[PDB]
DNA sequence: AAACATTCGTTCACGTGAGTTCCAGTACAAGTCTGGTC
DNA sequence: AGACTTGTACTGGAACTCACGTGAACGAATGTTT
C-alpha cells in the first residue's frame, strides 16, 4: 500500500540508541525480524521538535546486506518515508490517452 | 473561476416549534450557513454568495404585485464573501411568525441570480433550499420553473431535516414535489442531491484545503540528439505552505508602515568602526585562511549550462534504483505535448517499452538557465484512464553518508527469544491497518493517510476565526474532530489492548 | 552530460525507423 | 556520525523505548560566503536592528 | 579494514565516478 | 485584425533565526608534594 | 603552612539542521496600439 511515487522528503534511519533506555535493542530487533517475516511498515506520528505539526510516516524494515568483501553496504534499522497529506497532492489536467501499436 | 450562490432559507415558524433534542432545523440552518460562510471566506475563491429568505415578517424584494411574492427578504447580495456575513448570520437573523411558499423563494432566487449576475462571468449557479417542506403550497407555475431552471442552467440542491429522500401529509407532499424537480432538472443522478442537515454537518466540518495550480513545464525528451519527444511536466507532490505570511506591525497603531527592519556592518576593531554596504565583498574560507572572491569574479568562474534540458542519459534496470536514494522536494508528472498525436504516441511507446522492460530512465534536468543541473530517474506510471513518466531526484556523489551500524542479528545481548518474537507477532497481527474484503478480491485500506487534511491549516483558521469574532477571548484549544481524524480507529486499540500488556510484561524496559 | 556521440554511433538507424514508424513526414518538434 | 535527534517510540503510555535518526542522504551545499572588509581583508560583524 | 582510505580513516574509500558505460 | 508591452501567480535561489549534539575551557575540591622548626 | 597535579562538573561556543522570509526571473493571459 505504500506507492513509490508518493514521495515528500528524503527517507531517515532510525537506530536504537541504547543509552537512554536499557533493553531497546531487543524489542527493536524483534519487531525489524517480525516485519521483515511479515512484510509490513510500521505507521507511525513523527514530531521531531517541540512546537512542529506532526506528520504521518511509515517504517519499512531493513535487512542487513554485504558486499563480497563483507563490507555493509546497507546498514539494519527502520527506514522512515514520509508521507503526504491530502492538501500535497496537485489536480492534473485531463488528458485523452492515446495507444502505440505493438 | 467565480462561482455565485443564492442561499434560500426559510425563516417561518414552523421550525421553531419543535423536539428540543432534534435541534430544531433553525439552529442547523444556521449552523451548516456558518461554516459554509467560513470555508468560503478562509479559502478565497473569488466566490460570490448571497442571502435570502422566505417566511420573514417583512417583504423586500425587487417584485412586489399582488397578494404573491410577499414575507420574503433578500438580505444579502452578490459580492465577496466577509465577517459581516458571519455576524449577521450569527444575530442578525431570527425567526419570523408567518408562513410563505417556496415556490416564491424559489423564483426570487432566480429573479436575483438573473438580475445580479450582468456583467460578470459565472460559470456555475447554485442555488440551495434550507426548508422543512412543512407549509401549505399550492403547486401552478411549475412547468415555467422548470424551463427557466433549464434554460438558464441553474443548478438546484437541497437540505431538509430528515435523511430519506414518521413524517406529516404536508411533508410527504412537499417531499413529492421536491422529488419531481429534481426529476425534472437532472433525472435519477438528481434523486441523491437532496441532503439531509447532519450529513451536511458531518462533511462541512472540516476547512477546504489549500489548492494550489501547477502550471505546465514544456521541454523535449531527448534520446541522443536526433530523437526529441515534446513533453509537459506537472507538479504532482510537494510540501505546501501558507500562502500569507505574518506581518509585523506597531504595537500600538497597528500600522505596517510604522516600522523599517535594516541591517548594518561595523568592524571588529576596538572602535567599531562603520563600515558601508559598498565597501564590503564576498569570501569563502578555505582550511586556516581566508581568500577573497567577488561575486562578479564568481559570476564569470561559474559553471554555465544550456537551460530546459530533459535528456535520457542512460537506461538502467528499476532493482538498481532504490527508493531510499530519492532525494530532492518534488515529484514530476511528465504527460506528451498538450494537442499533439505524435508525441503522445511516442511517450506511451517509450514508456510501455520501459513496463515491458522492467526498466527506468536516468535522465538530466534543468529547470532554466540559473538552475543547478539535476540526475534524476523516470520511471513509468501506466493506469486505466491515463499513462505517464513520474520523475524523481536521485543522489550525487557527495550526497551520500557511510555510516557504519552495529548489526542486530549476530549480537548475542540482543537476541529475543521465542516468546518475545511471538509476542511481537501477536502485537503486529492485532494492530492491521488493513482488512481483506472477506478474502475474495482485494486489500482495503482502514486508515488512508493520504486524504486526511493538514491539521496545521485547520488550526490556524480556527485560532485566526477565533480572533476575529472574539478580539478578547484566548486561543481555543484543539478541536476534537482533529484529533480523532489524527487517531486510528478504536477498534484498533481494543485489540492491542492486551498484546501491548504481553509486551510490557515480556520486555523489561528501564529508563536510566 | 549525455554521450551524444556514443548514443548515435550505437543507434546505427533505430532513431530513423522510429520516426518514418511515428511521425509523419510533417512534424517538426521544436516548433 | 551524529544523531539528528534521540526521540522515544511509544507504543503505548507505558512502553516506549528510545531511538536515534540519522540522515544517510543529505543535500550539499556550497560552504557559507562571509562578509569580508576589503581594505584590510579582515571579517566583518553583522548586525541587525528595528525601529 | 579492507576498503578503508588512507586519507580519512573510519570513513569507506569511494570509487571514482565512472557515469554512463554502456554494456557490450 | 494582428503584434507588442505589462502584469500576476509560480518557481528557484539565497539569506537569517531557532533548536540539537559534541567539544574546549574554567573554577574549585582534594591528593600529592615539599621546606623549616623544635 | 604554601604550590602543583588530578579530577569533577559545569558553562559556553562551534557546527549541523530545519523553518521562515526576501529577492529575482518567467510563461501565459490580457489590454493597448497600429
Amino acid at each position: 500500500l505504500l506507492k513509490k511515487h508518493h514521495y515528500l522528503r528524503p527517507s531517515l534511519f532510525v537506530y536504537p540508541e541504547e543509552s537512554l533506555v536499557i533493553g531497546s535493542s531487543t524489542l527493536f530487533s524483534a519487531l525489524l525480524i517480525k516485519c521483515l517475516e511479515k512484510e509490513v511498515a510500521a505507521l507511525c506520528r513523527y514530531t521531531p521538535r517541540r512546537n512542529i505539526p506532526p506528520y504521518f510516516v511509515a517504517l519499512v524494515p531493513q535487512e542487513e546486506e554485504l558486499d563480497d568483501q563483507k563490507i555493509q553496504v546497507t546498514p539494519p534499522g527502520f527506514q522512515l518515508v514520509f508521507l503526504p497529506f491530502a492538501d500535497d497532492k496537485r489536480k492534473m489536467p485531463f488528458t485523452e490517452k492515446i495507444m502505440a501499436t505493438p | 473561476n467565480k462561482a455565485a450562490v443564492v442561499l434560500c432559507m426559510d425563516v417561518g415558524f414552523t421550525m421553531s416549534n419543535s423536539i428540543p433534542g432534534i435541534e430544531s432545523p433553525f439552529e442547523q440552518a444556521k449552523k451548516v450557513i456558518t461554516m459554509f460562510v467560513q470555508r468560503q471566506v478562509f479559502a478565497e475563491n473569488k466566490d460570490e454568495i448571497a442571502l435570502v429568505l422566505f417566511g420573514t415578517d417583512g417583504t423586500d424584494n425587487p417584485l412586489s404585485g399582488g397578494d404573491q411574492y410577499q414575507n420574503i427578504t433578500v438580505h444579502r447580495h452578490l459580492m465577496l464573501p466577509d465577517f459581516d456575513l458571519l455576524e449577521d448570520i450569527e444575530s442578525k437573523i431570527q425567526p419570523g411568525s408567518q408562513q410563505a411558499d417556496f415556490l416564491d423563494a424559489l423564483i426570487v432566487s432566480m429573479d436575483v441570480i438573473q438580475h445580479e449576475t450582468i456583467g460578470k462571468k459565472f460559470e456555475k449557479r447554485h442555488i440551495e433550499i434550507f426548508t422543512d417542506l412543512s407549509s401549505r403550497f399550492s403547486k401552478s407555475q411549475l412547468d415555467i420553473i422548470i424551463h427557466s431552471l433549464k434554460k438558464c442552467d441553474i443548478s438546484l440542491q437541497f437540505f431538509l431535516p430528515f435523511s430519506l429522500g414518521g413524517i406529516t401529509e404536508q411533508q410527504k407532499e412537499g417531499l413529492e414535489i421536491v422529488k419531481m424537480v429534481m426529476i425534472s432538472l437532472e433525472g435519477e443522478d438528481g434523486l441523491d442531491e437532496i441532503y439531509s442537515f447532519s450529513e451536511s454537518l458531518r462533511k462541512l466540518c472540516v476547512f477546504k484545503k489549500i489548492e494550489r495550480h501547477s502550471i505546465h513545464w514544456p521541454c523535449r525528451l531527448t534520446i541522443g540528439s536526433n530523437l526529441s519527444i515534446r513533453i509537459a511536466a506537472y507538479k504532482s507532490i510537494l510540501q505546501e505552505r501558507v500562502k500569507k505570511t505574518w506581518t509585523v506591525v506597531d504595537a500600538k497603531t497597528l500600522k505596517k508602515e510604522d516600522i523599517q527592519k535594516e541591517t548594518v556592518y561595523c568592524l571588529n576593531d576596538d572602535d567599531e568602526t562603520e563600515v558601508l554596504k559598498e565597501d564590503i565583498i564576498q569570501g569563502f574560507r578555505y582550511g586556516s585562511d581566508i581568500v577573497p572572491f567577488s561575486k562578479v569574479d564568481e559570476e564569470q568562474m561559474k559553471y554555465k549550462s544550456e537551460g530546459k534540458c530533459f535528456s535520457v542519459l542512460g537506461f538502467c534496470k528499476s532493482s538498481q534504483v532504490q527508493r531510499r536514494f530519492f532525494m530532492g522536494n518534488q515529484v514530476l508528472k511528465v504527460f506528451a505535448a498538450r494537442d499533439d498525436e505524435a508525441a503522445a504516441v511516442a511517450l506511451s511507446s517509450l514508456i510501455h517499452a520501459l513496463d515491458d522492460l522492467d526498466m527506468v530512465a536516468i535522465v538530466r534536468y534543468a529547470y532554466d538557465k540559473r538552475a543547478n543541473p539535476q540526475v534524476g530517474v523516470a520511471f513509468p506510471h501506466i493506469k486505466h484512464n491515463y499513462e505517464c513518466l513520474v520523475y524523481v531526484q536521485l543522489p550525487f556523489m557527495e550526497d551520500l553518508r557511510q555510516y557504519m551500524f552495529s548489526s542486530l542479528k549476530n549480537s548475542k545481548k540482543y537476541a529475543p527469544t521465542e516468546a518475545q518474537l511471538n509476542a511481537v507477532d501477536a502485537l503486529i497481527d492485532s494492530m492491521s491497518l488493513a482488512k481483506k474484503d472477506e478474502k475474495t478480491d482485494t486489500l482495503e485500506d482502514l486508515f488512508p493517510t493520504t486524504k486526511i487534511p493538514n491539521p496545521r491549516f485547520q488550526r490556524l483558521f480556527q485560532c485566526l476565526l477565533h480572533r476575529a469574532l472574539h478580539p478578547r477571548e484566548p486561543l481555543p484549544p484543539i478541536q476534537q474532530h482533529i484529533w480523532n481524524m489524527l487517531n486510528p480507529p478504536a477498534e484498533v486499540t481494543t485489540k492491542s489492548q492486551i498484546p501491548l500488556s504481553k509486551i510490557k510484561t515480556l520486555f523489561p524496559l528501564i529508563e536510566a | 552530460l549525455p554521450k551524444v556521440e556514443a548514443m548515435n554511433k550505437r543507434l546505427g538507424s533505430l532513431v530513423d525507423e522510429f520516426k518514418e514508424l511515428v511521425y509523419p513526414p510533417d512534424y517538426n518538434p521544436e516548433g | 556520525k551524529r544523531a539528528l535527534s534521540r526521540l522515544k517510540l511509544k507504543l503505548n503510555k507505558d512502553i516506549v523505548i528510545s531511538v536515534g535518526i540519522y540522515n544517510l542522504v543529505q543535500k550539499a551545499l556550497k560552504p557559507p560566503p562571509i562578509k569580508l572588509y576589503r581594505e584590510t581583508n579582515e571579517p566583518v560583524k553583522t548586525k541587525t536592528r528595528t525601529f | 579494514c579492507p576498503g578503508e582510505s588512507l586519507i580519512n580513516p573510519g570513513f569507506k574509500s569511494k570509487k571514482p565516478a565512472g557515469g554512463v558505460d554502456f554494456d557490450e
